[PDB]
């Protein structure tokens, strides 16, 4: 492939340079149209540029923690972090949301990776060894409410075990309702005068749940969940202007107030260096 | 090899290497030739 | 003599001319086109009134001066009162449409100004509140009127600064969506084709808007000497292949 | 039974690595694709569109009117506005090309800037737009400016210009973050005759400038960005 | 010894997973089979069978009264009984299609709703069923109810008239437990002309109603159900 | 009027059975042509045959 | 590939794909046609 053909002088009466930007269009001018170029190959596919290979790298969407302890007497597992629901999401974290949201409606299968390390903050005779269970809650299935529900059978309901320290894998097809996951979307889910605005109202994928199987041992043991995402089998469709401004919440395009120019400001005049 | 019976299960999907930027870069209704004029 | 220049669109019973066009836009490069089998899943027959609501609807006017930041209208919002297509569009319980948008802008060759015309899809709102503040839905379908950008910001409504599109991107990217320039000195008009474009084959048409129509002054309206400080912009647009399925009671929705 | 022996890095997460997973809904169906318009396939097919640059800097808040180069009328030899061209910092740094040669470490190809004039109609001008290769200085008047790449541009009926910064380069890929060794050049502009108003018309004019990147660029090794970040999780 | 790298996710258990292990009864030998009438392949198969409606909810206790959608002689204009279609809860939910549609997250397809007149042979009568696709509320009269999916049914020797919910969809798939976006209808019935008795009879008639889903149907993304719980093991 | 002046108008024919329009919106909703002043001078409208009847009477 | 002797040893088994609804819902000794008249 060339890169640049070779090009020599030009006086014509047919101005490759000269054109109308009203008109929508970006004329693919090359370096040959205005001065004399030798030629020179591209060495080179876009290979790495691909969208497939832009979002098919795991990146983490979410850190949450559960605690093995006592629940004798405890009101609420669910508050005491006995357990951990996350009604998923990729808007959470910002780093993969701003490589997302470049694109309008997007539609991959995901991979999914759930890291767990345990801590022990305050004097333990030793490291417990702990199992955690990851189980996906889709949306009309019950919750759990206790540490050890029947809810955690989950007969139905896929779910992984395994241990803290290790790394537990798997993916799930496309569960979307529609052809493609919106990324944004200008709409209610219904006419109604204060339902809510936006994505959200799409959003409606469950939650997953998480609880460590073991009892209780003599300390406390806190385990950290870090969930990462890899897309794979990525379409993407219409292009949008990347984000600027910081984020405020999970699928709204809210911009904080009083936020900061987010264009340099020139040390100097428009004619500096 | 696929060890694995669904599709979701198999890894990345390989390039594209489709890349037609004109839907983006000249999506005009009457053709524009570059070297001829824009406005005629 | 066929220039780029002079151009004529006739849809339905009503037609346009334009003696001083800068081409056209065709969205993604596809052209309005109606909804195949294949990609079905509602089973009622669609209604397909054609030359009834295919035509071109005038907006109200706006006047663009000097101080002017901007307009927003949404689609099929904006249209949600003209003719026949807009009862059908209460009257079913999903619609689906294309439309050609015809932006017009005359002036004289001693004016100076420029107007960015583009078409976003799926333009989500961003609320001046900040937070999680949604932006309640009159606010969101406005009708005819379009929301206007030098307004002042009011409670449940959507923020109106420019420089950030409505959502927290740069008004400068706004290029990567179809659009035309109407620059004085050149251009007097900005027509876009746009195909339907959604995630689902048909839609709710009042829950839903599908993309916003955007008309921004950005180099700055400036008039010879003396001259009134101001100039009128038309907003003119069309349905086209327009299709309707699932009739029944006629919606009622909010204010 | 079979005998194997394991290696290093077993066990290992790469965030990177592209392996099978066993699908955690077995025989589930997912819902049909219908047709969309504007499918994107390469961030090479969109970095070609061009986008607006705020040349204008200078204000202290984000405005308008840093997207707009102000022009003078009956000016002779001076300089309209100039930059050094590092594409992922400065003026370039938030257009969409700017935003994503931030995804990727190293760039190498040719850019295309272009001006599109908005003066009144019955007005002329004749500017000069220049490209200084890496090794000499910001160009400091026109006569240093037009001995490098430079374009004559008269202004007409034909709104627009196209300049290209051709690739000039020893070394075959630049940093996309600010680098010396790896600098890319100076682009400066400069009146070549001067803008002449006609008559009942006053004031400044200004030029509009995009950036897209020719057909001949190229990104490589991708990396995060300093664009954007965050100090706790977003919620619902 | 063959090398070997163990990836993340290695020793797992994933309750979805599919794969080979050991027998432990090793060349043990399983009863022959024997034929046995009705095999089920597909739940498809058995959520085509019509099951009846407890569509008169309004008891205190469950009643076999609930089954009953009383009818009064001569009134006219006047509604029937009314229902959302969220087939995942109220009416639906204990019906054999509502039983079986909460296995799973997703549904998309026709209903068929059937009403079988009870009443004596010698009556007469003529009703309009009125299917209300989302976007309007709850029909409030026939008037209102006539503009949507309807059906006069006349009643006859041929005592039953199945109505089918056709499709009506944006989106192609529903989901099962109740949600706005996903909403699917309002089903309402009202007198077309009204009830009329022999002579020497007297008193309410009722319908029987059923549901049972079109061979359109799909279902989709298994899930556990709200519909059976418990607190301590069973046993014997 | 000058040629270095410009003007867009529309002209609007109403069918029989409505009133003569009373703004531009009620107008633009008939047969209608924006006309866009220009170096061509002139812009033909066409008022095609609407009727029921198909012919009328000249008084 | 199975790796093991024994039939209950192998993965689960591949979708049935019979699927035929009439012993459930159509048990009816003589034929009812669609269209025409149930009872006659
Ligand atoms: C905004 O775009 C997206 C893109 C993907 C996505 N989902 C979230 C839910 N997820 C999922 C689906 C099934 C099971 C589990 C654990 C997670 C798939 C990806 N959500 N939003």
């Amino acid at each position: 492939t060339v890169a640049s053909i070779s090009s020599g002088p030009k006086h014509t009466q047919k101005v490759p340079i000269l054109t109308a930007n009203e008109t929508g269009a970006t004329m693919p001018v090359l370096p040959s149209d205005s001065i004399e170029t030798r030629t020179t190959y591209m060495h080179f596919n876009g290979s790495e540029t691909d969208v497939e290979c832009f979002l098919g790298r795991a990146a983490c969407v979410h850190v949450t923690e559960i605690q093995n302890k006592d629940a004798t007497g405890i009101d609420n597992h669910r508050e005491a972090k006995l357990f951990n629901d996350w009604k998923i999401n990729l808007s959470s974290l910002v780093q993969l949301r701003k490589k997302l949201e470049l694109f309008t409606y997007v539609r991959f299968d995901s991979e999914y990776t759930i890291l767990a390390t345990a801590s022990q903050p305050d004097s333990a005779n030793y490291s417990s060894n702990l199992v955690v269970q990851a189980m996906y809650v889709p949306p009309g299935a019950p919750n759990p409410k206790e540490w050890d529900d029947y809810t955690w059978q989950s007969a139905s309901n896929p779910s992984v075990f395994f241990k803290v320290g290790d790394t537990s894998r798997f993916s799930v097809p496309y569960v979307g309702l529609a052809s493609a996951y919106n990324c944004f979307y200008d709409g209610y889910s219904h006419d109604d005068a204060e339902t809510q605005y936006g994505i959200t109202v799409l959003n409606h994928m469950g939650s997953m749940a998480f609880r460590i199987v073991n009892e209780h041992d003599e300390h406390k043991t806190l385990v950290k969940i870090r969930v990462y995402h890899r897309a794979k089998h990525v379409e993407a469709w219409i292009p949008r202007a990347p984000r600027a401004l910081p984020y405020t919440s999970i699928g709204r395009t809210n911009y904080p107030k009083n936020t900061e120019p987010v264009i340099k400001k020139r040390k100097g005049d428009i004619k500096s260096y | 090899i696929n060890y694995y019976k669904d599709a979701a299960s198999t890894s990345s999907a390989g390039q594209s290497l489709s890349m037609d930027p004109s839907k983006f870069t000249e999506p005009v209704k009457d053709l524009m030739l570059k070297g001829a004029p824009a406005l005629n | 003599g066929y220039s780029d220049r002079v151009q004529q669109i006739t849809l339905g019973n009503s037609t346009i001319t334009t003696q001083e066009a800068a081409n056209a836009v065709v969205c993604y490069a596809e052209w309005p086109e109606y909804l195949p089998d294949v990609d079905a899943s509602d089973v009622n027959k669609t209604s397909k009134p054609d030359t009834s609501v295919c035509r071109f609807y005038t907006l109200d006017s706006k006047t663009w001066t000097t101080g002017s930041k901007g307009w927003c209208w949404k689609l099929p919002d904006a249209l949600k009162d003209m003719g026949v297509f807009g009862q059908n569009m209460f009257f079913h319980s999903l619609g689906r449409s294309g439309y050609t948008v015809h932006v017009q802008c005359n002036a004289t060759k001693f004016h100076s100004g420029c107007l960015l015309v583009v078409v976003i899809p799926e333009h989500q709102l961003a609320s001046h509140e900040g937070g999680n503040v949604s932006v309640k839905y009159t606010f969101t379908h406005p009708g005819e009127r379009g929301i206007d950008l030098s307004s002042a910001n009011e409670v449940g409504g959507p923020v109106k600064d420019v420089l950030y599109n409505m959502n927290g991107t740069l008004l400068g990217n706004l290029l990567i969506f179809p659009h035309q320039f109407i620059n004085l000195r050149t251009n007097n008009t900005a027509t876009i084709v746009i195909p339907y474009i959604n995630s689902v084959p048909i839609d709710s048409m009042t829950r839903h808007n599908n993309v916003s129509l955007m008309v921004i002054p950005i180099a700055p309206l400036t008039v010879p000497t003396g001259a009134t400080p101001s100039l009128p912009i038309t907003v003119t647009i069309a349905p086209m292949c327009t299709e309707f399925s699932g009739i029944r009671s006629k919606s009622i929705v909010p204010q | 039974g079979l005998p194997t022996t394991t290696l290093p890095g077993s066990g290992q997460f790469l965030t990177t690595d592209d392996r099978q997973s066993p699908s955690a809904l077995p025989n589930y169906e997912p819902t049909p694709r219908i047709h969309i318009p504007g499918k994107v396939h390469n961030l090479l097919e969109i970095i070609q569109v061009d986008t607006l640059i705020p040349m204008n800097n200078t204000h202290t808040k984000d405005e308008v009117n840093s997207y707009l180069i102000p022009l003078n009328a009956n000016r002779q030899n001076e300089q309209v506005f100039g930059t050094n061209l590092f594409i992922g910092d400065g003026v370039f740094k938030t257009t969409l090309l700017g935003e994503i040669v931030q995804y990727y470490t190293h760039w190498s190809g040719s850019l295309r800037f272009s001006l599109m004039y908005t003066g009144p109609a019955l007005s002329s001008a004749k500017l000069i737009l220049a490209y200084t290769p890496p090794g000499a200085r910001g160009p400091q008047d026109r006569r240093e400016a037009m001995l490098g790449t430079h374009v004559v541009w008269d202004i007409g009926l034909q709104s627009t210009i196209v300049m290209t910064i051709p690739w000039t380069s020893g070394v075959q890929f630049r940093y996309t973050d600010p680098d010396t060794y790896t600098s890319a050049g100076f682009l400066s502009c400069w009146y070549q005759t001067s803008l002449i108003l006609p008559p009942e018309t006053t004031g400044q004019v200004y030029l509009l400038s995009f950036i897209s990147a020719c057909p001949d660029f190229k990104l490589r090794l991708m990396k995060d960005t300093q664009t954007i970040s965050q100090t706790v999780a977003l919620t619902e």
